[PDB]
């Protein structure tokens, strides 16, 4: 793995997160540590880093007052922890790792990014998932689930119980005016499986620990 | 704070061509360039980190070039596993700055969309909200246009779009239009109608229903 | 007319070791036996001159040097040492003709969760010669690029802080020390005992 | 041959106005205009005609105040700031230059580095720079290096909150000394 | 009155406590505001003070890394918080004045004291006392009440509602090696008196809300 | 740190006596020492500061003198609300220190205490521990000695005392001593005795009963 960070989060404005950062192996071996965000579909940008055998810290002037980052050579950990949360803040969020590069005497380049840790900030509540049917009416018909007004992501969907995925498609959630997320997903069949073919969509929101079976029929 | 600009934003190709990105600094940065590869999803991973060294485990068809201000990571020989987006990163002056990315998409024949219109499931009209999605679906290039006209009246800044990412199998996109409204607007109208347009097709499609059936 | 020998020791607050504090004592009468019957003095080690002949002889000045920093270092304040503080922050010669006294602190100079006030010099292009004191606070250039005043990758600030908490070991346990430089010039002396 | 102004007016770390840092500025050349056109300096009172003027040196003055402490960087001011920190001459022939940075010298729960000499036996001549932790003796009665009754440490701290007014806020400070000599000028515009 | 302070704490040792002092003027004016504690039976101790008008405080080297003293002007109000809280500091805690004497040029004595806080600090958790008799046996007898294992202090204590106080000895209270206090309250009486006259001893436990009363007879 | 020293410890009088109480600091203050009176459960009340001025509010009949080493603080004809405990305090040098102080309490003819003795009662015995009171009552002076004996065993470490304040009517002490100890070891022996020694007594006095009655 070689490095794993903590599950995501979900936070109200104005609040604050840790978010941690464990190196496989037993040591950082002088490994120097730094947290990048990327919001969504934007850039990334880095926020500050942390030096665990040297134990310093710097962070980038943008972040400054808000951001400490630490780090704990027992358990082999860094952590970052964020204050004063806003929307903006409503990012991915990675663990990254530099080598000391001895031809250029410091760290000049990211070499292993961790998977990343989600943090959502918003006015939102956790609140599940409303599925809806969008029934069907060359010789192909189109079918799908619209979940709507849930919070936060994500939500997986699947077909009957995963027997469906030729044709599927779940597209990426939308967030809406009101504060919560919505999509749809759809799926081509053959007409003339319409009326012997099942079709049932299953949704499976943790946050809010709901699970829906769904069935998409034309009427 | 050195600003980073990648060109191009975009760029398709196929399989077996030599690709060519280009990255600028604001100010000169020297040799201190690294280029990263992320795909959808998952985290990035180094390839290049002195402008030109190539990160162990790299295939020998990246390489970086340039020095200063102009550099440019030049794949020889596009792999199908290479299809993602590739940022240019400084190292010079704190804080370090990347720029904005270029996505490397697969190239494929102009396919049209298989448009479909689905009105809002009784259950939702009960809730008090009417959702009508429109869906176009397999086609190439991702550049089209929806448009919703109710009642021959063209909507605006009730519908939200999403795309998904390139089809792994048949290099497509899949698009779907969610034009959004009141119950009692929902019942104003009778005519509901998506109107695409997209390169593949010889005149934009429309496809509508009617409220009552 | 004794030495201000308390103001050095019995002090509420002392300097952190790369601003380490000198004060000069003259024309006055020391007493050093104060020392020796301390028994609560975790080092004392004279260097160049005998622990106990100190009321026999006089000297034209006494200095008096005094910082805080942890257990396990205060080996280092010693001729011919290395090290973060010996290199950095206070280097004693060669020749070195004094002695050092240091003793645990820990109840006066940690706090719960920790003091962050002590401070001691973790970077500098060379090193210290004899009795040097350095606080300029600007950023050291740990890499191959200029750092122009900003902080970030290998640009660091060249002082880093201790971390004093109540329940450390003794040797991340803060430890004040007290080091006598005796001087000895062409001129009347002025610093006698008895 | 561009002049190290980044250095001070972009740098991370201010220092506290008790021990003000002094940058020597010579043999380069300075582009002054950026000042008027930033529109974000809250202050700015010189005792336009700079980029045409040279000089054998220039010493930029930087340190962290409060926002209504500004006005005592000023020639023939008083108050805390003024008398024991930092005093501006009277025949002073220079550019004050401030502006309000919270957002990067303040942080949640207080900031407590920015300090500021709170006693002292006379006043500040101009330009000088005490440093010193020497205990202060308000009293009658001699301190022995003890802190308590009549016996001050002669420095305190600031303690800056990011929701404080104005007034309370960390404003970074930056005084340019212009100095003229019998010497060769080394600092030019265009 | 002219100095108020808050009502007595009980703090698990490593907890810790802030107790108020309040002006009873208005103002601070030139005032200074010291705190000096009062352990059982002991002296008197400065641990440190305030001068609000100058904004200044210093503390005792005994109290270093543990006690934090601000002043409020607008309230008029002074805090003292102790941190890690131990056995030993179960005490009463004054707060005292301090005019600036124009004679010496500084502050030199205490102006006036307030009533004190008591702050116990015990592992032991709130109980109500029992009450047992101690019963007379053979011109004059003793009799009273055994007020036993209660936490924390204080506990009142009466006869007949009152109406005996000629003769009678509240002890103060001790605490045992369990940690909770006992004391005992008696009363000498007549002999003549043992068989006519009824003694009910009356005692109340504010902290466990516990009120008794207990009927003393002989044997 | 400033020692102060107070003498006497104690000292009994009578109402409209001279008073005289004496303190010693271990180096010169000059004349930056203070008196307070404190009378038990109350706060601590300024009378002199700067070793002879009087705080305003103290009756006249408080004065102090000395100065250096050495201060007195006098009360001509001391008076009954007098009787209290008196502390020097110096402001000289930090830390301020205090003195041990000087207790005055009201001087009366030699009484012997009356002794009683109270086996546990069945209801606490019930609960499972017995303790044993002994009372001495309206005695003076203060100083008596209590001791346990349990089947003629001394008992040591396993007793707590307790003392009244003077009385301010007959101005006399009183005091309780309590033997803890479980029911067991309680039904284990036979003969509780509490020896007292006090000035009053040509010889020891011994209060005891057997188990049963
Ligand atoms: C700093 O202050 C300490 C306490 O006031 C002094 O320690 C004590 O000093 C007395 C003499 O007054 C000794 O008898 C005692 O054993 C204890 O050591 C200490 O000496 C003092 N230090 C100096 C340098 O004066
Ligand atoms: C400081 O940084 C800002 C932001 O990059 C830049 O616009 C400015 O020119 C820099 N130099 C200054 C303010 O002297």
């Amino acid at each position: 793995v070689q490095l794993v960070q903590s599950e995501a989060e979900v936070k109200k404005p104005g609040s604050s997160v840790k978010v941690s950062c464990k190196a496989s192996g037993g040591t950082y071996s002088s490994y120097a540590i730094s947290w990048v965000r990327q919001a969504p579909g934007q850039g990334l940008e880095w926020m500050g880093g942390i030096i665990p055998i040297l134990g310093i810290a710097n962070y980038a002037q943008k972040f400054q007052g808000r951001v400490t980052i630490t780090a704990d050579k027992s358990t082999s950990t860094a952590y970052m922890e964020l204050s004063s949360l806003r929307s903006e803040d409503t990012a991915v969020y990675y663990c990254a790792r530099l080598p000391y590069y001895y031809d250029s005497s410091g760290y000049y380049y990211f070499d292993y990014w961790g998977q990343g840790t989600l943090v959502t900030v918003s006015s939102a509540s956790t609140k599940g998932p409303s599925v809806f049917p969008l029934a069907p009416s060359g010789g192909t018909a189109a079918l799908g689930c619209l979940v709507k007004d849930y919070f936060p992501e994500p939500v997986t969907v699947s077909w009957n119980s995963g027997a469906l995925t030729s044709g599927v498609h779940t597209f990426p959630a939308v967030l809406q005016s009101s504060g919560l997320y919505s999509l749809s997903s759809v799926v081509t069949v053959p007409s003339s499986s319409l009326g012997t073919q099942t079709y049932i969509c299953n949704v499976n929101h943790k946050p809010s620990n709901t699970k829906v079976d769904k069935r998409v029929e034309p009427k | 704070d050195i600003q980073m600009t990648q060109s191009p934003s975009s760029l398709s190709a196929s399989v077996g061509d030599r690709v060519t990105i280009t990255c600028r600094a604001s100010q000169s940065i020297s040799s201190y360039l690294n280029w990263y590869q992320q795909k959808p999803g998952k985290a990035p991973k180094l390839l290049i980190y002195a402008a030109s060294s190539l990160q162990s485990g790299v295939p020998s068809r990246f390489s970086g070039s340039g020095s200063g201000t102009d550099f440019t990571l030049t794949i020889s020989s596009l792999q199908p596993e290479d299809f993602a987006t590739y940022y240019c990163q400084q190292s010079y002056s704190n804080p370090w700055t990347f720029g904005q990315g270029t996505k490397v998409e697969i190239k494929r024949t102009v396919a049209a969309p298989s448009v479909f219109i689905f009105p809002p499931s009784d259950e939702q009209l009960k809730s008090g909200t009417a959702s009508v999605v429109c869906l176009l679906n397999n086609f190439y290039p991702r550049e089209a246009k929806v448009q919703w006209k109710v009642d021959n009246a063209l909507q605006s800044g009730n519908s939200q779009e999403s795309v998904t990412e390139q089809d792994s199998k048949d290099s497509t996109y899949s698009l779907s239009s969610t034009l959004t409204l009141s119950k009692a607007d929902y019942e104003k109208h009778k005519v509901y109608a998506c109107e695409v347009t997209h390169q593949g097709l010889s005149s934009p499609v429309t496809k509508s229903f009617n409220r009552g059936e | 007319n004794l030495c201000p020998f308390g103001e050095v020791f019995n002090a509420t607050r002392f300097a952190s070791v790369y601003a380490w504090n000198r004060k000069r004592i003259s024309n006055c009468v020391a007493d050093y036996s104060f020392l020796y019957n301390s028994a609560s003095f975790s080092t004392f080690k004279c260097y160049g001159v005998s622990p106990t002949k100190l009321n026999d002889l006089c000297f034209t000045n006494v200095y008096a040097d005094s910082f805080v920093i942890r257990g396990d270092e205060v080996r280092q304040i010693a001729p011919g040492q290395t090290g973060k503080i010996a290199d950095y922050n206070y280097k004693l010669p060669d020749d070195f003709t004094g002695c050092v006294i240091a003793w645990n602190s820990n109840n006066l100079d940690s706090k719960v969760g920790g003091n962050y006030n002590y401070l001691y010099r973790l970077f500098r292009k060379s090193n210290l010669k004899p009795f040097e004191r350095d606080i300029s606070t600007e950023i050291y250039q740990a890499g191959s690029t200029p750092c122009n005043g900003v902080e970030g990758f290998n640009c660091y600030f060249p002082l880093q802080s201790y971390g004093f908490q109540p329940t450390n070991g003794v040797g991340y346990q803060p430890y004040r020390v007290v080091v006598l430089s005796f001087e000895l010039l062409h001129a009347p002396a002025t610093v006698c005992g008895p």
